[PDB]
């Protein structure tokens, strides 16, 4: 005795899901960045797809119009914030103009990775869900973050770490107890 | 950079799509068309009946 | 009519806006200066502690009696060097009272960074507090340590590990007679201590480049300068707070708007903040434009320019290195190599309208408050340091009328943060009293 | 009728924006500081671009690099004050020349391109 | 080991030296005699 619950499905799916092309697309991007899913790569350009389409139509209609440049400042400042558009080029041409690789880029591990705390792709992805890195207070474990200027000048370790910070962690304090063991048997 | 030929053209106007805001359509992006001095030539000598499409094919955003 | 007042001053000092601007009786004429050298080098800080009869109980600011409500000081140096002093005696100088060192015997046989729990000090202390009760004397340094000593064995009795492998000590500030401390890491934080129990109450995260420079009050509302990224932000705990205040100021407009009608610096960065009431800071920048602040907006109440002086500029010579004169000069190139000063050093004396702007510039340049709230004017110098003035304390003392004002800094040849100090002319080692009346 | 030879200086714009990108790269391990340095990353090849300062003592010692940053087609700008120039590499002392080296795996790549965009702009 | 450090200085000096009187059209000996006498001073350091 209540309403339906809110749910839609978040992503689509190309049209000719085998093809030499798509294929080979989906194994150098997936490759070079560490992922696992074409549920991964579709979603982000399923979304992509979203915010560039509603872009287009709001370019084909009529200068001047409120309706055009209220729409238009709010996608470009949904960009500006997340960072992947860039400051000057703040333009429907470039949001049009804007691709898959870059929300790739702007994906956090990869950010992990780039500033190079860990040397490997994978290395930042076990990372990550093992839990050692923070922007800030909470320390995230979806690696699917999307992070922005303000927090990407803040990506960090956590202080509560064996990492940058307390005491050793499992198996360093069980080697610690043997080696003890060792000292004292 | 598209390059459009004479059976685009052809099937452009019997289906009546403009020519830029169809490209965008299809693209999602943005797309400059581009034809080729032969093609515009293909187009001539076909000719009397085709002129309609060949003053549109010749449209000074089409570099 | 007096008594009242003086009671209703005593009262409402903790709350309010900005209430004494005792600028004009101040006989900064014959502000008498005096310049102790101390033989090691790099002295980051000293630091007073006021022993304040306070206006709700009467007792004293004592932990006993043995002090008297005589006036306390501490002196570190990067050669790791603490010594309390007594600056108590005003026609005289301070003495030189208890000494502790720090050699390379406390660094950690073990890496691991969490136990960092050595007594002593092993790398390079930066930054001291003088607990506004005298209770304990603090400390903090490049060690990533807060020490805390009992002053008067000058004994290191307990530590706080700031467990971290970058968050050096670089700034601190104490809370106007609390129990909370304030310090600020260039990790992007400003931590909220607490001594009364030895605890560590809040992490503070939100500039982009490392945090510069801090200043609060009695409440819980501190102002953070960071430097490069152009930006200050006030942290109020209670309400778990952060509003942000930026400039961005372009010396393209400013020289337009002087043909609207002189030599324009950009800010590359900024170095000190003073909240001198709770509702209006100053900001120093490194282009030598000083700005002063009102809370609401988000912009400056007023940006001033070359303030410490401009540099002046080298020479034929050792610019050049060839022979000939007028292509020596030609590669002087004229007025297209020019900078301004810095400013190092910015003492605002507490619940005031005046600071105190002094740098290796020769000369501390002070400054008041006009009481309609809206700019601040450059009145006078003092002439006595000879040497780059790091850290200004002051103390005052004598009766409510006729105050004698101490400005007591520690004063070093090197910079505050690296070395930098572009060959400076005139500057020693040690102690500045500065010494104003009325 | 000739130019002093540190041609050409900047804006006081472009030198707040190189100043930022160099601090950056203090951050993240790509730039190297030193006059030295930048000759033998020249001679590697690995040097993207060079800042140098005009106000050391005297200005000879940075001058010797305007032929390799020509002979390899590599930006080069001036700025001037080597003390700034020091501030920004995050330094004990004023330094006089720093390279940004070459990493296609950055986190700054694309400010980098921008502001040598910028710089072979205004050469 | 130590005659290369003494060395090594010495010909980061020159280095210093060479650039300068090679791009200068005509020297500074005021700074020779600097780097000179720093040569003596980091003698008689070691
Ligand atoms: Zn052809």
């Amino acid at each position: 005795p209540r309403a339906p619950r809110t749910y839609s499905k978040t992503y689509s799916t190309p049209k000719r899901p085998y093809e030499s092309s798509r294929l080979d697309a989906e194994l150098k991007l997936a490759g070079e960045f560490g992922l696992k899913n074409k549920k991964e790569i579709y979603r982000i350009s399923f979304q992509l797809s979203k915010i560039r389409r509603a872009a287009r139509d709001l370019l084909t209609r009529d200068e001047k119009d409120p309706k055009r440049l209220f729409e238009g400042n709010a996608l470009i400042r949904r960009l500006v914030r997340v960072g992947v558009l860039s400051e000057d080029k703040k333009k429907l041409d470039y949001v049009l103009a804007l691709k898959v690789e870059d929300f790739l880029e702007r994906r956090l591990q990869t950010q992990v990775y780039k500033l190079g705390l860990a040397k490997s792709v994978h290395h930042a992805r076990v990372l990550i869900t093992q839990r050692h890195i923070a922007v800030g207070k909470q320390i995230v474990n979806i690696p699917s973050f999307m992070v922005r200027l303000d927090s990407e000048k803040h990506i960090d370790f956590a202080p509560t770490s064996p990492f940058g910070g307390a005491r050793p962690g499992r198996v360093a304090r069980r080697n610690a107890a043997r080696k003890a063991e060792a000292s004292g048997e | 950079q598209v390059l459009i030929d004479t059976n685009f053209i052809n099937f452009s106007i019997q289906k009546k799509v403009d020519i830029v805001r169809g490209m965008m359509d299809c693209l999602l992006a943005k797309c400059n068309p581009l034809i080729t001095d032969c093609v515009m030539a293909e187009l001539e000598k076909l000719g009397p009946k085709y002129r309609i499409a060949l003053k549109l094919a010749r449209d000074p955003r089409i570099k | 009519d007096i008594i009242a007042s003086r009671l209703k001053e005593d009262v409402a000092e903790q709350q309010g806006r900005v209430f004494r601007y005792f600028g004009d009786k101040l006989l900064i004429s014959e502000a008498k200066q005096s310049f102790t050298r101390v033989g090691e080098n790099n002295l980051t800080c000293i630091s007073c502690f006021q022993p304040v009869l306070n206006k709700y109980t009467f007792e004293e600011s004592s932990n006993g009696d043995k002090n008297k409500g005589r006036l306390f000081a501490y002196t570190v140096s990067k050669d790791l060097q603490l010594t309390k002093y007594d600056i108590t005696d005003f026609s005289k100088r301070p003495k030189k009272l208890k000494y502790a060192k720090g050699g390379a015997k406390y660094i950690p046989t073990s890496k691991h960074e969490y136990e960092n729990t050595t007594e002593g000090h092993y790398d390079e202390i930066l930054t001291v507090a003088a607990s506004p009760d005298g209770k304990y004397v603090v400390t903090g340094g490049r060690d990533r340590k807060l020490i805390v000593w009992s002053t008067e064995s000058l004994s290191p009795v307990k530590v706080i590990p700031t467990k971290d492998r970058r968050g050096e000590v670089l700034s601190l500030a104490f809370r106007k007679n609390s129990d909370q401390l304030y310090a600020s890491c260039a990790d992007f934080k400003i931590r909220t201590y607490s001594i009364n129990q030895f605890s560590q109450l809040e992490i503070l995260y939100g500039h982009h480049d490392i945090v510069e420079d801090i200043s609060a009050l009695a409440m819980e509302r501190c102002v953070t300068v960071g430097a490069r990224d152009r930006t200050a932000m006030l942290w109020k705990i209670p309400d778990e707070t952060r509003l942000t205040f930026r400039g961005g100021d372009e010396p393209q407009k400013l020289l337009r708007r002087w043909m609207k009608e002189p030599l324009f610096f950009c800010e590359g960065s900024i170095d000190v903040v003073s909240m001198v009431d709770d509702f209006h800071f100053i900001t120093g920048s490194d282009n030598g434009n000083i700005c002063l602040w009102s809370l609401a907006k988000k912009k400056p109440i007023f940006t001033e320019r070359i303030a410490h002086g401009i540099l002046p500029e080298p020479s034929f010579n050792d610019i050049s290195g060839e022979t000939d004169e007028e292509l020596r000069k030609r590669q002087l190139q004229g007025k297209k190599l020019l900078q301004p000063f810095w400013i190092t050093s910015l003492y605002a004396i507490p619940y005031s309208n005046v600071f105190i702007s002094g740098s290796w510039s020769g000369s501390l340049k002070v400054w008041k408050i006009s009481d309609n709230l809206r700019s601040f004017e450059l009145l006078g110098e003092l002439s006595g340091a000879k040497g780059v003035v790091t850290k200004i304390q002051v103390v005052e003392s004598g009766k409510h009328g006729k105050e004698k004002f101490r400005i007591l800094a520690s004063i070093a040849k090197e910079h505050r943060l690296g070395r930098w100090i572009a060959n400076v002319s005139g500057a020693r080692n040690g102690i500045y009293s500065a010494v104003i009346d009325q | 009728a000739p130019n002093p030879k540190a041609f050409p200086l900047a804006d006081a714009a472009l030198t707040q924006q190189i100043l930022d990108v160099v601090q950056q790269a203090a951050n993240l391990r790509q730039l190297k500081k030193g006059a030295n340095e930048a000759t033998k990353t020249l001679n590697r090849g690995i040097s993207e671009f060079i800042i140098m300062a005009a106000d050391c003592e005297p200005i000879e010692i940075l001058l010797h690099l305007p032929l390799l940053c020509e002979d390899k087609n590599v930006p080069y700008v001036f700025v001037p004050s080597r003390v700034a120039l020091g501030r920004a590499c995050g330094v004990s002392r004023p330094v006089i020349a720093a390279s940004i080296t070459t990493n296609d795996a950055s986190a700054i790549k694309t400010q980098i391109y921008a502001v040598k965009d910028k710089i072979e702009t205004l050469l | 080991k130590n005659k290369g450090r003494i060395s090594r200085y010495l010909a980061n000096k020159c280095s210093m030296a060479s650039r300068i009187d090679n791009y200068s059209e005509e020297p500074s000996n005021v700074f020779g005699s600097v780097l000179k006498k720093q040569v003596e001073q980091r003698l008689e350091f070691y």
